[PDB]
């Protein structure tokens, strides 16, 4: 499963 | 032997056009075997291998909220980018990210990544200590700056080292008979005249599995590696690869060279001929 | 970073008229993403084509595949049309059998 992206 | 987990992340603007368009798709090795399509009639997550359907519908509508939270989240990325890059709010850009694991046959953990571009360039990533970030311009030197005193790395590295871990293991367990198999390529060799008493030979390999592969051309025991056309192994729509390598030989002396094919699946390789 | 699709159009098998096959339309190496990506069948546009395959190489172009189920006969010809930014006109590659 996809980790949660954090922002740029 | 080792495996893969890798999810390919796009998220492209369109202004005037609405929202931008987010995708995601993953991969076991090299088997897609789930996608995300923000443009889909009702954007949910999706199985693309046979073998998912051992996931139950909690996994599915978890993926799919996931999916939409990073969807909404990369649209304040795009906006942030062009303040970092100073540019219009008409254009269309791009971010693209590659996150994933690979384990080695015993299901240990022999890397982790996690890489960023804008615009087709390199933009951050992990570096292979998955403690330290590399930036490649200005703009990614903020992100990277924001992600220290976030903790972000030690975030990303304990996805990496368990979650990703464990869930590729999982994967290649409810999907063994299709990750785990080999299907042998079968190969031939056709024959093309060109002026000047020149012959194109071309050595093709069908329908094999996994997509790593070596063709070679040979002449006298010599590989001709160097005056060798060909193209980047491709699918070839029902799971398998094909692959094909060429050499331009004098009319007459064909039957000088052959062709070479290493697989997983030829226990002994093969060697061709015209 | 604009860079031209490479098209290739290939069977799934050695073309045999009668027996069923899979016909594919692998476009790569193109940026920006933006692209459309038609089959055709005697200059008429397949139906049931299924994308898929999307991904990225290490310098971030981009890749995908297209493909659909079919029967090839003696006559019938097929093509893989693409329309791109980096390009004026949307290119058409036909498929060559006997290559
Ligand atoms: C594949 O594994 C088979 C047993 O594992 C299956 O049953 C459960 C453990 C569940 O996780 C399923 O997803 C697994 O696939 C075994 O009988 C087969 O011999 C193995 N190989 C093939 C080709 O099927
Ligand atoms: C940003 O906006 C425009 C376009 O370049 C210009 O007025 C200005 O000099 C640019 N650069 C910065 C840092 O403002």
């Amino acid at each position: 499963s996809e980790i949660e992206f954090a922002r740029l | 032997g080792p495996h893969s987990l890798r999810y390919f992340v796009t998220a492209v603007s369109r202004p005037g056009l609405g929202e931008p368009r987010y995708m995601e798709v993953g991969y076991v090795d090299d088997t897609e075997f789930v996608r995300f399509d923000s443009d889909a009639e009702n954007p949910r997550y999706e199985p693309r291998a046979r073998w998912m359907e051992q996931e139950g519908p909690e996994y599915w509508e978890r993926e799919t909220q996931k999916a939409k939270g990073n969807e909404q989240s990369f649209r304040v990325d795009l906006r942030t980018l062009l303040g970092y890059y100073n540019q219009s709010k008409g254009g269309s850009h791009t971010i693209q990210v590659i996150s994933g694991c690979e384990v080695g046959s015993d299901g240990r953990l022999l890397r982790g990544y996690q890489q960023y571009a804008y615009d087709g360039c390199d933009y951050i990533a992990l570096n292979e200590d998955l403690k330290t970030w590399t930036a490649a311009d200005m703009a990614a030197l903020i992100t990277k700056h924001k992600w220290e005193q976030a903790g972000e790395a030690e975030r990303l590295r304990a996805y990496l080292e368990g979650t990703c871990v464990e869930w590729l293991r999982r994967y290649l367990k409810n999907g063994n008979a299709t990750l785990l198999r080999t299907d042998s390529p079968k190969a031939h060799v056709t024959h093309h005249s060109r002026p000047e008493d020149k012959v194109t030979l071309r050595c093709w390999a069908l329908g094999f599995y996994p997509a790593d592969i070596t063709l070679t051309w040979q002449l006298n025991g010599e590989e001709l590696i160097q005056d060798m056309e060909l193209v980047e192994t491709r699918p070839a729509g029902d799971g398998t690869f094909q692959k094909w390598a060429s050499v331009v030989v004098p009319l007459g002396k064909e039957q000088y060279y052959t062709c070479h094919v290493y697989h997983q699946g030829l226990p002994e390789p093969l060697t061709l001929r015209w | 970073i604009q860079k031209t699709p490479q098209i290739q159009v290939y069977s799934r098998h050695p073309p045999e008229n009668g027996k069923p096959n899979i016909l594919n339309c692998y476009v790569t190496q193109f940026h920006p993403p933006h692209i459309e990506i038609q089959m055709l069948k005697n200059g008429k546009k397949i139906p049931k084509v299924e994308m898929s395959d999307m991904s990225f190489s290490k310098d971030w172009s981009f890749y995908i595949l297209a493909h659909t189920e079919f029967t090839p006969t003696e006559t019938d010809t097929y093509a893989c049309r693409v329309k791109h930014d980096s390009m004026a006109e949307p290119k058409t590659v036909y498929w060559d059998r006997d290559m």
